[PDB]
């Protein structure tokens, strides 16, 4: 028994955009009883419509409920650009709840935004345990993709380097973290570590030196 | 003249329904002489989900707006030898009861009545007894011992009590 | 208000045993069935199992029948669910929710990792704000939560009162097979002398509370 949902939607803002939901078993009916589940990333599913079509007091207006062509079907029209979640079907069979997919929903009207830096040394307490690293954070940007290259003085440097790959924020924007490994030792060896980002064309670089203290 | 089930917090006008059916449970004694006594189904929402009839409305005790039977009333259970087995009750003219905003519903006290007596005809050629009397929900939580239905996103209780109390005979 | 909180959890090796549980408040809990969804990282979500009011009816998926077992606890207002013979296929954020029409109230959830790893509490080390992080009159300061495993941690500032500029990053899976993650805030500059910030690390897999303060320079 196969519950199946569109793996991606796409829809702009203000639009209009229609999930659906299938049962393998048969045509899905008002006993079914249909849920809809929105779930933003890394929270918790969050039920925005239970019995084919109720609401919740927390579900926003623009989501109905209804039964076309026995599928389930959760209509968001009026798309608002924190609609942008993965949307669960839930399907009830005889006392065996069973999900669905998902629905990947992107909410295609999020303008281009360049990313913010910042960039910080080893701690003075790291140091001490004989360890180093060098933090470069970088947040509100989009399309989320960025690629980051680290430097020692000047020149590149290709050890010791883990980047994560971005995550949407609470503000539908990407954000990603890169650490880069060192030994205290050749910390103060060098006269500055930086930072490169570059994300749509233009790298931000930022740079801290050993020296540089309070 | 009209049966007035007081709900909690007051309905909205556009939450009046038509109760299509509802669930029953019959009153511990198997053969007390001639007199079987059901009450509104006070159990969980699973029962109402057997019954499969309830349609979209979420609902307590009496079907909103479910599905109504072809020709008459028909009631079915999965064992009727079984007090724990619920009664679904389909009914065939649904009954609307109207809320006004006031803080309660009313139902038609003649089509109430009638619907009730249909109801007990079918039990009585069921059960096979002769006297049917509806009394009140047996206790519980306020979802099941009131008729309680989410409309509009929100959830209202009404005391279901007046529509079952009364006895029919043969 | 109706509320659900999971406890157990964390790592456990493969093969081996958990009990999560879930502690209710709220509602009649006796009044209500009760279901255990998981959701593997970066997968959908799996209803895995049900228990009636009456601990009578109990369904499982197949992927956990005759592993998994659940349970409640009426009078303690609890839910369980014994994980036996666990393997890689079951770590998962566990998700707790009630059986009302739906799963209308949900668990914030308890990650499960199974892994024949070491658990190991987090070396939190402040990221001090310093003149290289200072653009008009905005501050940014952090914490860097280093070599920890398994996840997560929780960073909150001010006991959990700053509320606005905190971002925490995600960790990073390091070559060493433990997680680190930065977590910082920006602040207005004019109060680093006169406002102190207390980053409150909390990896509850390791029971590891540390509330380290980030003074300037
Ligand atoms: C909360 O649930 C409990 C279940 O333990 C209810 O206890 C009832 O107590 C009466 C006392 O005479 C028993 O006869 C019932 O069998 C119990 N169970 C029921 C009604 O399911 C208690 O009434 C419930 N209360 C609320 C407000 O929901
Ligand atoms: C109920 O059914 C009646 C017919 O008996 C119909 O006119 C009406 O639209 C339905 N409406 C409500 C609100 O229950
Ligand atoms: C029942 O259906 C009628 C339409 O016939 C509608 O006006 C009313 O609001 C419905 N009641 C519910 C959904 O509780």
């Amino acid at each position: 028994t196969v519950v199946t949902q569109e793996p991606s939607l796409t829809v702009s803002p203000g639009g209009t955009v229609t999930l659906t939901c299938a049962s393998s078993t048969g045509a899905v009916t008002s006993g079914f009883y249909p849920s809809w589940f929105q779930q933003k990333p890394g929270q918790t599913p969050r039920t925005l419509i239970y019995s084919t079509n109720n609401k919740h007091s927390w579900t926003p207006a623009r989501f109905s409920g209804s039964l076309l062509g026995g599928k389930a079907a959760l209509t968001l029209s009026g798309v608002q650009p924190e609609d942008e979640a993965d949307y669960y079907c839930l399907l009830y069979y005889g006392g065996v709840w069973v999900f669905g997919g998902g629905t990947r929903l992107t909410v295609l009207g999020q303008p281009k935004a360049a990313p913010s830096v910042t960039l910080f040394p080893p701690s003075s307490e790291e140091l001490q345990a004989n360890k180093a690293t060098l933090v470069c954070l970088i947040s509100d940007f989009y399309p989320g993709a960025v690629t980051v290259a680290w430097k020692a003085d000047s020149s590149p440097v290709k050890a010791g380097v883990e980047t994560t790959t971005p995550s949407k924020q609470s503000n539908n924007k990407y954000a990603a973290s890169s650490y880069l490994s060192l030994t205290p030792e050749q910390w103060k060896s060098h006269r500055s570590y930086s930072c490169q980002v570059t994300h749509e064309g233009s790298t931000v670089e930022k740079t801290v030196a050993p020296t540089e203290c309070s | 003249d009209t049966i007035t089930l007081p709900c909690r917090p007051a309905p909205p006008p556009h939450c009046s329904s038509n109760i299509t059916g509802l669930i029953l449970t019959r009153q511990g004694g198997y053969s007390n002489a001639n007199t079987v006594i059901f009450r509104p189904s006070g159990g969980d929402w699973r029962d109402i989900a057997r019954c499969q009839i309830a349609g979209t409305v979420v609902s307590t005790q009496l079907f909103l707006n479910g599905s109504l039977a072809e020709e008459e009333v028909v009631i079915r259970s999965e064992d009727w030898r079984d007090n724990a087995k619920s009664i679904c009750v389909q009914l065939a003219t649904s009954v609307e009861i109207a809320c006004t905003g006031a803080g309660h519903c009313a139902i038609s006290r003649a089509k109430w009545a009638n619907t009730l007596k249909q109801i007990a005809s079918k039990l009585r050629e069921q059960y096979g007894a002769k006297t049917i009397i509806f009394k009140p929900s047996s206790g519980g939580d306020p979802e099941f011992v009131n008729h309680s239905f989410n409309c509009g996103g929100e959830f209202f209780y009404c005391a279901s009590t007046q529509l079952f109390a009364s006895t029919w005979f043969a | 208000e109706v509320q659900l909180v999971e406890s157990g959890g964390g790592l456990v090796e493969p093969g081996g045993s958990l009990r999560l549980s879930c502690a209710a408040s709220g509602f009649n809990f006796s009044n209500y069935g009760m279901n255990w969804v998981r959701q593997a990282p970066g997968k959908g979500l799996e209803c895995i199992s049900y228990i009636s009011g009456s601990s009578s009816t109990k369904y499982y998926a197949d992927s956990v029948k005759g592993r998994f077992t659940i349970s409640r606890d009426n009078a303690k207002n609890s839910l369980y669910l014994q994980m036996n013979s666990l393997r890689d296929e079951d770590t998962a954020v566990y998700y707790c929710a009630r059986d009302h029409w739906g799963l209308d109230y949900w668990g914030q959830g308890t990650l499960v990792t199974v892994s024949s790893a070491s658990t190991k509490g987090p070396s939190v080390f402040p990221l001090a704000p310093s003149s290289k992080s200072t653009s008009g009159g905005t501050a940014a300061l952090g914490c860097l939560v280093k070599d920890y495993f398994p996840e997560p941690v929780t960073v909150s500032w001010n006991s959990g009162a700053l509320t606005s500029g905190v971002h925490t990053f995600p960790a990073v899976l390091q070559s060493s097979g433990l997680y680190s993650l930065s977590s910082v805030v920006t602040v207005p500059s004019s109060s680093l002398g006169t406002q102190t910030y207390i980053c409150n690390v909390n990896h509850k897999p390791s029971n590891t509370k540390v509330d380290k303060k980030v003074e300037p320079k």
